[PDB]
């Protein structure tokens, strides 16, 4: 949806 | 200096100030570098830059800090939505403490701005930001703000009670609960003198908020007009 993609990107990687 | 232990573990989690403020200083001046004299940015366009980049480095702090990486991806991206431009204005405002002199602004890049010109060449708006920002900064001088304080209120402000629909919300109380306490006893510990330190740190977080919010603000003015350097992640926390 409308969330950050950048922002989750970085707190999805390990 | 009389640290209790669990403000030993947030500053462990503390990246290198000088180091973080060159990093970003040679990444905008290659950017520049590259660019031609027909696409070079504007000032403006410079200070976004670099306001995503300290973004990128604040995220990444975030992200490795004890408490905060035990949250699950969801939880993470609620607290930091809701607290992004508190955590850029108390970074702004703490480094103004450590490395700025009265009368001008020290920028991330540790490139300096004398006040005169941004009260002549700038709009009412931003001079009624730099002004609220002014006073902050003028406060956590006079009371000698530290860095085992400022990252006490780092993480106030990252767990803010704020934020709904948490799946960990206990965290969050208990950030508060324990970071409060330690806040205290450090203060009462180490400046004695200042009877009054951790009350009076406090009364800062709502102005950090609502100097934040009209930063927003700002800046959302000067989105619509598509102004802001884009396909960051500046732009994505102001768009949401
Ligand atoms: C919520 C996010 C907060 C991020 C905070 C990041 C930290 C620090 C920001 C440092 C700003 C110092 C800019 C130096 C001014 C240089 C020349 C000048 O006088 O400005 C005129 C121009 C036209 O004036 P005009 O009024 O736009 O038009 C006339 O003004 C500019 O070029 C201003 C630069 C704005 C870009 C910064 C990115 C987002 C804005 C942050 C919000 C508020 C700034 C207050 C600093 C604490």
């Amino acid at each position: 949806a409308s969330r950050p993609a950048i922002l989750y990107a970085l707190l999805s990687s390990s | 200096a009389s640290i209790p232990h669990l403000i030993l573990e947030l500053l462990k989690c503390e990246p290198d100030e000088p180091q973080v403020q060159a990093k970003i200083m040679a990444y905008l001046q290659q950017e520049q570098a590259n660019r031609s004299k027909h696409e070079k940015l504007s000032t403006f366009g410079l200070m976004c830059k670099m306001a995503d980049q300290t973004l990128f480095s604040i995220v990444e702090w975030a992200r490795s800090s004890i408490f905060f990486r035990e949250l699950k991806v969801d939880d993470q991206m609620k607290l930091l939505q809701n607290c992004w431009s508190e955590l850029l204005i108390l970074d702004h405002i703490y480094r103004q403490v450590v490395h700025g002199k009265e009368g001008s602004i020290f920028l991330v890049t540790g490139q300096q701005v004398d006040y005169s010109i941004i009260a002549s060449q700038a709009g009412a708006t931003l001079n009624n930001l730099m002004s609220h920002a002014q006073e902050l900064v003028a406060k956590l001088r006079s009371l000698q703000f530290d860095q085992r304080e400022f990252v006490c209120l780092k993480f106030l402000v990252l767990f803010s009670l704020d934020v709904k629909n948490l799946e960990n919300f206990q965290l969050v109380e208990g950030v508060q609960e324990q970071v409060n306490a330690a806040l205290l006893d450090y203060t009462m510990c180490n400046y004695p003198q200042q009877t009054e330190k951790f009350g009076q740190l406090l009364l800062r977080l709502p102005e950090i908020r609502a100097i934040s919010m009209q930063a927003e603000e700002y800046l959302y003015y000067k989105h619509l007009n598509g102004d802001v350097p884009y396909n960051n992640l500046l732009i994505e926390m102001l768009h949401a």
